[PDB]
C-alpha cells in the first residue's frame, strides 16, 4: 500500500500554511460588539472556549 | 495652554458598570 | 556652604489595575491597532528661548 494506514489530521505544514493565512485586511477595525471581534488574532487566545491562556 | 481627552459620557446602565454592550 | 547628598539606591515602582484577563486582552488588542494610537501634547507647550 505504501501510504500511511489512516489519513493524517492535525495542524498543517509550512507550504500549506503560507497558501492559507494570507495577511488579513481589517476595515473599520474593532467596530462591532465584543464577542464579535477577530479574537483569534490575539496570540494567547484559547479559541476552543473564548478564554485567554494564563500562566496559572 | 492645551489640556484635552476622550469624552462622550454614560453612567452605569441597569447592570450598572462593566458589561459594555447595551 | 558645605551641603552634600549621597544616593544609596533608586528603585522603580509600578502599579496595575487587576483587570480580568480576557477583558485586558480585549483592551490590549484594541490598543495595538494603528487606528487607536495614544497621543499627547506637552501639557503647556511652547519652544523656549
Amino acid at each position: 500500500q505504501s501510504s500511511s494506514s489512516e489519513p493524517r489530521s492535525g495542524g498543517i505544514g509550512t507550504l500549506q500554511f503560507v497558501e492559507e493565512f494570507v495577511p488579513s485586511v481589517y476595515f473599520n477595525p474593532f467596530s462591532g460588539s465584543p464577542g464579535l471581534y477577530p479574537d483569534e488574532f490575539i496570540p494567547n487566545f484559547d479559541a476552543v472556549r473564548e478564554a485567554v491562556d494564563g500562566y496559572d | 495652554d492645551i489640556n484635552f481627552a476622550s469624552l462622550a459620557p454614560r453612567h452605569g446602565t441597569r447592570p450598572f458598570m462593566g458589561t459594555w454592550n447595551e | 556652604d558645605g551641603a552634600s547628598v549621597r544616593f544609596d539606591s533608586v528603585n522603580l515602582y509600578a502599579t496595575f489595575f487587576p483587570m480580568a484577563h480576557n477583558t485586558a486582552s480585549t483592551l490590549e488588542a484594541m490598543l495595538r491597532n494603528d487606528t487607536n494610537d495614544q497621543s499627547f501634547n506637552d501639557y503647556l507647550s511652547a519652544a523656549n528661548m
